[PDB]
């Protein structure tokens, strides 16, 4: 389970937000049915997450539909 | 249910995309990945992000908010990306443009252009540059980096529909073919159709930019960059007399902005195809090698009938057709000549560099050493018409295969250009100070065959050009500096002796400060300079049809730009330009300012995005571009007026509806449909500015 890359624009304006993803699992480890529930702030991390849930991979043959993650992007602080 | 969490630690590329609209690192001023502040000379970087916000139909309309650059030399025509940087241009309505670090050498009419949709970033480097690129106009040079492959997927198709029957369809796809992300690719293409602001003239373009990238390890890259663009029609490119544009006509009315002194069957085609690679290899913390190559064949066909000013013009004094009408008429009657032309040209160019970073005392070094080779050839088969070349016109087709030896002649020329140069540059930084020092020797051989005369004049040049500068690095950002830069460009014209003139020279001193913080993505830059071209050819005092060297022009002034991501909802771009240009040593125009270069230029634009509440996603932009008055000819006879136009933006982010990225927006150029004249290069060569132009677009980043 890899981690989503911090969006440039954000990585630049020292800003942050959280993202609620809901998705499925294709019978082989991969993923499918990519969806974005809530994501404050708006257009900023979306695409960044979708692209990160691309190389994901775990248990082949034991899929499941409808599973939420919810990920938050953060900046050092100092 | 579960949860994940992310972190920081930055780094942008000079050849990659910029984090925001405020580029932080360029490389087209030192040929090294370098933060803008550390560059001893003036620079500018129009980001793709920025461009794809005005939806410019060309790189010229993309430089509208850039200082020391008039994008109105030909007004509303986009046949060429012809720029005048700091009152200077190449010679012979030729352009000084580079792509991915290599010059796109043109000639006569054969000049190629790259659509901006294929560009990743458009940089402008003002001031002399022979120190790094060889021959060129003093103060002036356009370098555009092409979009390159990207690690993450990219699937985007774009639809543009606008005024004057504009229809565009483009697509930009890029991705990684393997798991370990080594073999990547990118395919960019588009098809555009539209009527030229004028009448009877349309413009269609189809271009595909295929690019491949190989990265065996992490200290090596190899990117194939090809580009093929075909245009069956390039649009209007004629001339209108001030007698009907700047100044009114005898009847009192002026010609409409969509007028066209051309013939229903004028045609202008241009086909360009090019292929090359950008190689880069890091051997270790000290040695790194690069290499940019490229070869390209381009063609340009044309059957045009332009308009030489009205009949009462000093230009038409020896005109029969004109001079045979009641003097009352002469004022509202336009002369006209024509041109038929088939051109083809090839251009090869490689540049092997060797970057070497090393120590010494407390000073670090970034030493560059390279060999630049360039060769080009353009074969011309043109035919021209004079004075009584074509029927008059008050204020219809045209037999182009007429070729009447009574008022028409042949122009069959074969030009050869070649240039090898060597150079070294040291970017020395002593803790707080940065001294950039470099030099380059160039061997510029040229040869011209006058097929319709057996006449063949040629020449070889040996020129040394160097540069020096200093940058003080206040650890808060702000960077003050000053630099001395040299330039030189050979002449293609012949003298009374029968030999091509000596290369003209360009010297320039500049002083300024650049603010490039760390906290925010901002880039404020101001500068004051004094640029002077010497040995500029001027007329023969002993009354002759030949010109004479030993002239001089001066460009002096200041310019300030600022681009920045103020908040996360505010973006602001702006500048001011002050150009004082004047003939210092001229045989007939002393004390006069060169035509088309304005004294004052200003630009300001900002957009605001809504993130909360109903309007969440909406983005609203607006801006303005001011252009000062200018002289319409060397004689500084009449003057073209000053104009201010406004642009506007409305863009909704479809992410509020399941589609992040993808949006739909309205772009408006020249909101109040101002009716203006961009400029005139002479009493008889004027150009109308673009009329209001609306473009509605749909971007889908699937
Ligand atoms: C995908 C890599 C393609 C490599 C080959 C492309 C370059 C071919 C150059 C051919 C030049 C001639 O057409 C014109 C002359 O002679």
């Amino acid at each position: 389970r890899n981690q989503p890359q911090y969006p440039a624009r954000a990585q630049a304006l020292r800003i942050e937000g959280q993202v609620k993803v809901k998705f499925d699992v294709t019978p082989d480890g991969r993923v499918d049915n990519v969806q974005i529930l809530s994501a404050k702030p708006a257009n900023m991390f979306e695409r960044e997450v979708k692209n990160a849930m691309r190389r994901w991979r775990y248990e082949p043959g034991k899929p499941g539909s409808g599973i939420v993650v919810n990920i938050l992007f953060k900046i050092n602080g100092t | 249910t579960i949860t994940v969490t992310a972190a920081p630690a930055p780094q942008e590329s000079a050849w990659g995309p910029a984090a925001t609209i405020a580029a932080r690192q360029s490389a087209t001023g030192t040929k090294t990945d370098t933060p803008i502040q550390k560059v001893p000379q003036s620079i500018s970087v129009v980001t793709a992000e920025e461009m794809a916000l005005h939806q410019p139909k060309s790189v010229k309309e993309a430089l509208s908010y850039t200082p020391g650059v008039s994008v109105g030399t030909r007004g509303a025509s986009n046949t060429y990306d012809h720029l005048i940087i700091r009152g200077f241009a190449a010679e012979g309505q030729s352009q000084n443009n580079y792509l991915n670090g290599l010059k796109l050498q043109g000639n006569f009419y054969n000049d190629a252009v790259i659509d901006p949709y294929m560009l990743e970033r458009a940089e402008i480097m003002r001031g002399p540059v022979s120190v790094l690129y060889g021959k060129s106009s003093p103060g002036g040079l356009l370098n555009m980096v092409s979009k390159r492959p990207t690690t993450e997927p990219l699937k985007e198709v774009q639809f543009k529909a606008g005024t004057d029957s504009l229809f565009q369809t483009g697509f930009d796809f890029s991705d990684s073919l393997d798991d370990d992300g080594v073999y990547s690719y990118r395919l960019t293409g588009l098809a555009r159709s539209a009527n030229a602001q004028q009448k009877g003239s349309e413009e269609q373009r189809y271009a595909i930019a295929p690019a491949f990238t190989w990265r065996p390890d992490d200290k090596t890259n190899f990117t194939f960059l090809s580009y093929f663009q075909n245009e069956p029609e390039t649009g209007y490119y004629g001339w209108l007399p001030k007698e009907g544009t700047v100044e009114p006509l005898p009847n009192g009315k002026r010609l409409p902005t969509d007028f066209n002194e051309g013939a229903k069957n004028n045609t202008y085609s241009r086909n360009e195809k090019m292929v090359g690679y950008s190689f880069d290899h890091e051997f270790n913390d000290t040695f790194t090698v690069r290499q940019n190559l490229r070869f390209a064949e381009n063609k340009t066909s044309q059957n045009s009938v332009y308009g030489y000013g009205v009949c009462s013009d000093p230009a038409n004094a020896y005109s029969k057709q004109c001079a045979a009408l009641a003097p009352a008429d002469k004022g509202h009657y336009l002369a006209r000549k024509y041109v038929v032309d088939d051109e083809k040209l090839q251009n090869f160019s490689v540049d092997t560099q060797l970057q070497s970073k090393f120590a010494t005392g407390d000073i670090d070094h970034t030493l560059l050493t390279g060999v630049d080779f360039m060769r080009m050839r353009n074969d011309i088969n043109a035919w021209f018409g004079y004075d009584d070349s074509v029927p008059l016109l008050n204020l219809t087709d045209f037999d182009f295969n007429a070729k009447d030896p009574a008022n028409s002649g042949p122009y069959r020329i074969l030009n050869k250009q070649k240039q090898t140069g060597v150079y070294v540059q040291d970017q020395a930084q002593w803790d707080k100070v940065l001294v950039t020092l470099g030099g380059r020797y160039d061997w510029a051989d040229q040869e011209s065959l006058n097929r319709v005369a057996g006449t063949t004049d040629k020449r070889d040049d040996k020129q040394f050009t160097w540069r020096g500068g200093v940058n003080y690095l206040f650890d808060n950002g702000v960077t003050p500096y000053f630099s001395y830069s040299e330039s030189f460009e050979p002449s293609s014209q012949v003298g009374k002796d029968g030999n091509i003139f000596a290369p003209s020279k360009g010297k320039q001193y500049e002083v300024g400060v650049k603010y490039v913080p760390e906290d925010r993505p901002i880039v404020v830059t101001g500068a004051v300079y004094n640029l002077t071209k010497t040995n500029n050819l001027m007329a023969d005092p002993e009354g002759s049809f030949f010109s004479v060297e030993g002239g001089e022009i001066r460009a002096r002034g200041v310019e300030i730009e600022a681009k920045a991501a103020l908040s996360a909802s505010v973006n602001v771009v702006g500048s001011y330009t002050y150009t004082d240009a004047e003939y210092t040593t001229d045989t007939t125009y002393k004390g006069n300012t060169p035509a088309q270069v304005p004294k004052h230029m200003a630009s300001l634009w900002a957009d605001y995005t809504f993130f909360d509440g109903p309007l969440s996603g909406l983005t609203l932009g607006t801006g303005g571009r001011y252009t000062g008055s200018s002289y319409g000819d060397p004689a500084n006879s009449f003057k073209v007026g000053s104009y201010t136009v406004v642009d506007a933006l409305v863009r909704y982010d479809l992410a509020r509806v399941g589609m992040a990225g993808s949006n739909v927006a309205l772009h408006v150029n020249n909101l109040f449909d101002r009716e203006y004249v961009a400029s005139c290069f002479n009493t008889y060569g004027c150009f109308w500015g673009a009329e209001r132009q609306v473009v509605a677009t749909a971007t889908f980043r699937f």
